[PDB]
């Protein structure tokens, strides 16, 4: 798709879908020979840690989300998958804590 | 040509233009330096071809783009949710998540 | 050479105390600009013959054929117009350069076209020179566009329309505006 003042393309990295729309700002990177792409992220990487705090809020149960691993020939497309994964964790946890609204009806806070 | 192939045709059409300037500097060289009418007699039968034939190739890439009739407006996507490969692959992860 | 250049032997004027009438052609006779087969000088040769038979100047001059340096417009006490000419008859004249008293200098009058060509040449030269040690620094790209390479950019630091769906002042501009309003806020 057409993009902004960047003159580049506006590819939808989030072609597979999620919630909030996502298009990568294609960007030439002279060091890379290829042309590495980034978005609005300040974060270098992101996902979703989970764990069970005790009465002392010591660890009990715990885990963390992990995406299935794409292994496409183009690492660029792989990073499209990565930014997809990012917008994914975004839209989900943001929607959830946005929904946190009335969590208090059975003690959840 | 289909998909990228028209664009690819332009991509290898890319280098077809800059050397036309070599042919043209030589068009000047024909009398400025080489001092022979025969040279530009040939390159006027070359420069105009190397330029214009590419120009026609371009104008036909565009007019036949206008035959292919690709829409110019970008659709505003609905907030897409889940394509099937995404869904079942997430299920594959769920197996991995077991 | 014939333009704005010094050629002075002031002590002659120091003796004369300045020019009078025919004595302008004396210091002018000292000048290269003076011609030898001018009627002023061939009848200077007449001064070396007849001597007495020259009158003022123009009577003996213009009646006789050849190069001359006639006087028409005095500008006391500095300039005096004196055009070069070539009589072809006792009646006919074929005027040349207006030599003029540039004060301790006398010059041929330049063509307008000379200076005009100087202006044209120097201006287009400024254009071409603008194209010289300046051009081809903004290297073109279809994508990047023109480029401006640097060891360090700072200092400071037909496409697409539809896309994704500072103000270096910290709104300081409006703050200054408010300062304009507020400096006389008590006053107004």
């Amino acid at each position: 798709f057409n993009s902004q003042g960047s003159n580049h393309l506006s590819v939808q990295y989030s072609c597979l879908g999620g919630i909030s729309l996502g298009l990568g700002l294609i960007r030439m990177k002279p060091e890379s020979k290829s042309f590495e792409v980034q978005s609005s992220l300040l974060y270098s990487q992101a996902a979703l840690k989970i764990s069970i705090l005790n009465k002392d809020r010591d660890e009990i149960g715990s885990s963390t989300w992990s995406w299935p691993s794409q292994n496409c020939n183009s690492v660029l497309l792989k990073d499209i998958y990565k930014l997809q994964e990012i917008l994914f964790e975004m839209d989900i946890w943001n929607s959830l804590l946005q929904e946190a609204q009335s969590c208090g009806n059975q003690g959840v806070n | 040509s289909s998909d990228t192939q028209q664009v690819q045709n332009i991509l290898e059409l890319e280098a077809k233009i800059p050397d036309i300037l070599s042919s043209a500097g030589k068009c000047i060289e024909a009398i400025q330096l080489n001092n022979s009418l025969e040279d530009f007699r040939k390159y006027s039968k070359e420069f105009l071809e190397t330029v214009e034939f590419i120009s026609t190739g371009l104008r036909r890439q565009a007019l036949e783009l206008e035959k292919a009739e690709v829409p110019v407006v970008s659709l505003q996507p609905k907030k897409r949710y889940a394509s099937t490969p995404l869904s079942n692959l997430i299920f594959d992860q769920s197996s991995k998540l077991i | 050479d014939l333009t704005s250049i010094q050629w002075r032997m002031p002590e002659w004027v120091q003796s004369m105390g300045g020019l009078r009438t025919e004595n302008v052609l004396e210091y002018f006779s000292q000048s290269p600009f003076y011609s030898h087969k001018s009627n002023n000088e061939m009848l200077k040769m007449q001064s070396q013959f007849n001597a007495l038979d020259l009158g003022d100047l123009n009577s003996q001059l213009k009646r006789l054929t050849g190069i001359q340096f006639v006087i028409i417009h005095e500008r006391p006490p500095f300039l005096w117009v004196i055009q070069k000419q070539n009589r072809l008859n006792e009646n006919e004249v074929k005027p040349l350069t207006v030599y003029f008293v540039c004060n301790e200098n006398i010059y041929m009058a330049p063509n307008a076209y000379t200076l005009l060509a100087t202006r044209m040449l120097n201006a287009t030269y400024c254009f071409q020179k603008a194209l010289t040690k300046i051009e081809k620094f903004p290297q073109y790209n279809p994508q990047e566009g023109y480029t401006y390479p640097k060891l360090s950019n700072d200092n400071l630091e037909e496409n697409k329309n539809q896309s994704i769906e500072p103000e270096d002042f910290s709104v300081v501009r409006a703050f200054m505006q408010s300062l304009h309003s507020s400096k006389e806020a008590p006053d107004v």
